[PDB]
RNA sequence: UAAGGUGAUAUGAACCGUUAUAACCGGCGAUUUCCGAAUGGGGAAACCCAGUGUGUUUCGACACACUAUCAUUAACUGAAUCCAUAGGUUAAUGAGGCGAACCGGGGGAACUGAAACAUCUAAGUACCCCGAGGAAAAGAAAUCAACCGAGAUUCCCCCAGUAGCGGCGAGCGAACGGGGAGCAGCCCAGAGCCUGAAUCAGUGUGUGUGUUAGUGGAAGCGUCUGGAAAGGCGCGCGAUACAGGGUGACAGCCCCGUACACAAAAAUGCACAUGCUGUGAGCUCGAUGAGUAGGGCGGGACACGUGGUAUCCUGUCUGAAUAUGGGGGGACCAUCCUCCAAGGCUAAAUACUCCUGACUGACCGAUAGUGAACCAGUACCGUGAGGGAAAGGCGAAAAGAAC
RNA sequence: CGAAGGUGUGCUGUGAGGCAUGCUGGAGGUAUCAGAAGUGCGAAUGCUGACAUAAGUAACGAUAAAGCGGGUGAAAAGCCCGCUCGCCGGAAGACCAAGGGUUCCUGUCCAACGUUAAUCGGGGCAGGGUGAGUCGACCCCUAAGGCGAGGCCGAAAGGCG
């Protein structure tokens, strides 16, 4: 059983932006970064345990890294997955 | 004026894809030659 | 097996100011050392709007080749070489020409 | 911080790994992302500690 | 393939020469045939693709001896 | 560099 | 080993360590995602979808392991017919793929030359395919020689552009014999006496040596020129160390090195001694490889193109003697000489370098040298196989120009 | 207290050349006598790079068409706003599939790119943006066709099934 440690690694970081702020104040939902796989069930369990909050539903999407032109060279950013988590009437963070 | 190249990902992969080369020994030699030359792209990868 | 260390008082054999004494502060992996008041460079430091605003011209210390500095004996009044010998199971440095331990 | 935990039993080794993963690994990561972490050297130090514990578990369990 | 299962005869390439000594590549084929041999040891028929020379070899020796050599060769018959 | 996910996204006509 | 460090472009931020678990180097271990022989099935490579068996927070759902094909072996099942066999399931062992050349084998050109061209040449070359090794192949006479004699195979220099072959054209081209490198001989087709009896292969121990980290390593100062001296001038010292590289212009004596003397907890190759396992010494007698040798027909290989053509191999059809026997000695016969085919094993001298270390060069010095001195087989071009560039230099030190 | 190279000058030999030196250059060069050559270029519709010529010439890519006021700006015929004019309207509108792969939106900049200017842009830099039990893929089924355990055939590779 590695479910506990798995839940401690799916979550990577919160997402800060205008869309994130308006979603939180209006829809009571938090947007955060997750691992590349990060199935919806794992994200739901991780938020319930680590943040000790009740959740309703999770929506995930994959963001493709942009292609950047650094110096004389061309590079690409890494793809990452962000999840929208909808909390219930009781919210903490 | 219709030109010779009409792109299609499915046709490109099924014709010159990695698995297409490995099916026959001639394709395997094509991969072997390009590994020896050190080419970054072994085949047309989606 | 470095002959010049962190805390050593050395003298300059060749350079802009040969014969000037000093003490080394750091040594670079490229065989270079930094000493006080020996190789001063008037670097033109640009202003930056960050937390630090040095501005003006800064008198920095420029690294010098370790081969151009020799540890000073401090007893014979001249530069001297360095050798390594094993005493009580420990490798220690010593001078030459009536060699004594550091 | 290598032979201190060599002689502990497997039960404590799993316990210390869990709190290493739980605290100072997840919490530090959230702090760094939010910009509230100024001592970023803890992240690497904690990661190496987790590796050390896992190395012990393998040479303890089974083989 | 056109390989005798007893003597191992296989097609061999060669030349055919005309009156003007013109040389063209040809191929000599063994006189292979499919034959059923009755074996009393196992009490059944075994089909072998054998050449005419091989059939003479089987007659001179025993069918059992030839089968043993084939089994030692490592190829199923 | 190479993207490998040309999945189909057909919006209902 | 250590007073420094956290790889580079590439500074910074935050920290570790300084007498020992900072960092770095070496041995032995652990982790080792996904694709790829890919091997649970599939597939547009890095993706999708499973079955069975082991253990667990809300049934929820999780974690691990196994599950490809083929060949051999063993067990259990098992038809058309009794038996049986085929077939099926299970377990174990081995293989699979990749890699620059060298080696053996199976296939096999044309251009070109002949001043045309068909025999011939190019050439058993290029290329395709199969198999194995560190080398491979070959190898202990049914061989030569000449009636004097040598005794496995392989490689180099002669013999020798010789004898021969050849639209006797173009061309191809030996052998005998001699001088060298290196040398090693055996086993089965079988019984008896004697039975570890030598030599071998696999696993322990011990000595020596080598590889994988390393340690010490001699001896110079003063004036002149100068941005700076290692240069000039004057006087010294080391050398079993003036081989090289660096250092503000050219250093034996400033630094790293160099000759020299040492170093190994652990893993390893080589040469020996000592144990175990397995086949196996020595003597007597006998045996001594049959669809084979040879022959007819059609081809190929031997320098030798069917010619007077020996010898070898083979597709096809035939077919002995067996030691009072048989083979060869260049058509063939007789006499002599020599050897014993139709079953196998065998290191040395020989061929090559994808890769590792050191060293060398009347080799190149950025249109040269590898296509590539600069993150080049990259950019770019092509559906694809494939083709394929240009681009080095501030200064001793960024001191990279505050204002 | 100045090598090679570069650039002038003055002497010198029947010649290819040599010698001395002014300025730039900045650290290498090499007598004599022998030795070996990737040993000498004006041509090959030679190869590579650079730079001329035509020449400040042709052209600036559908003859659907622009005018004015204000704003921003160093600068406005082209950008923004406003009022008119004109063009498409089975399209020059709105949607997709295929194919592209961030060209989407905001802030900021005008070197190069835009066949002109440019404050503007599909340009540069930074940040943001793609939310599914019902859409689609995936998945269940199959057509043409592909592969193909055994199997048949084939010098090998391999062909067919």
């Amino acid at each position: 059983m590695i479910r506990e440690e798995r839940l401690l690694k799916v979550l990577r970081a919160p997402h800060v932006s205008e869309k994130a702020s308006t979603a939180m104040e209006k829809s009571n939902t938090i947007v955060l970064k997750v691992a590349k796989d990060a199935t919806k069930a794992e994200i739901k369990a991780a938020v319930q345990k680590l943040f000790e909050v009740e959740v309703e539903v999770v929506n995930t999407l994959v963001v493709k890294g942009k292609v950047k032109r650094h110096g004389q060279r061309i590079g690409r950013r890494s793809d990452w997955k962000k999840a929208y988590v909808t909390l219930k009437e009781g919210q903490n963070l | 004026m219709k030109r010779t190249f009409q792109p299609s990902v499915l046709k490109r992969n099924r014709s010159h894809g990695f698995r297409a080369r490995m099916a026959t020994k001639n394709g395997r030699q094509v991969l072997a030659r390009r590994r020896a030359k050190g080419r970054a792209r072994l085949t047309v990868s989606k | 097996a470095a002959k010049i260390r962190r805390d050593d008082e050395v003298i300059v054999l060749t350079g802009k100011d040969k014969g000037k004494r000093g003490k080394v502060k750091n040594v670079l992996s490229s065989g270079k050392v930094i000493v006080e008041g020996i190789n001063l460079v008037k670097k033109h430091q640009k202003p930056v709007p960050a937390l630090n605003q040095p501005g003006g011209i800064v008198e920095k210390e420029a690294a010098i080749q370790v081969s151009n500095v020799a540890i000073f004996n401090a007893a014979t009044g001249k530069a001297d070489r360095v050798g390594f010998r094993f005493e009580d199971g420990k490798k220690v440095r010593f001078f030459k020409s009536n060699s004594e331990t550091i | 911080m290598k032979a201190k935990e060599l002689r502990e039993k497997s039960v404590e080794e799993l316990n210390t790994e869990l709190l290493n993963l739980l605290r100072e690994q997840f919490n530090l990561r959230m702090q760094a992302a939010s910009g509230q972490l100024q001592q970023s050297h803890l992240l690497k130090q904690v990661r190496r500690d987790v590796a050390r514990v896992k190395t012990l578990l393998n040479e303890k369990a089974g083989a | 393939s056109r390989v005798c299962q007893v003597t191992g005869k296989r097609p061999v390439t060669g030349n055919n020469r005309s009156h003007a000594l013109n040389a063209t590549k040809r191929r000599f084929l063994p006189n292979l045939h499919s034959h059923r041999f009755w074996v009393e040891s196992e009490k059944r028929f075994v089909t072998l693709r054998v050449s005419a020379k091989g059939m003479r070899v089987i007659d001179k020796k025993g069918i059992d001896t030839v089968l043993a050599e084939l089994r030692a060769r490592g190829e199923k018959y | 560099r190479p993207v490998y996910i040309p999945r189909p996204r057909p919006p209902h006509p």
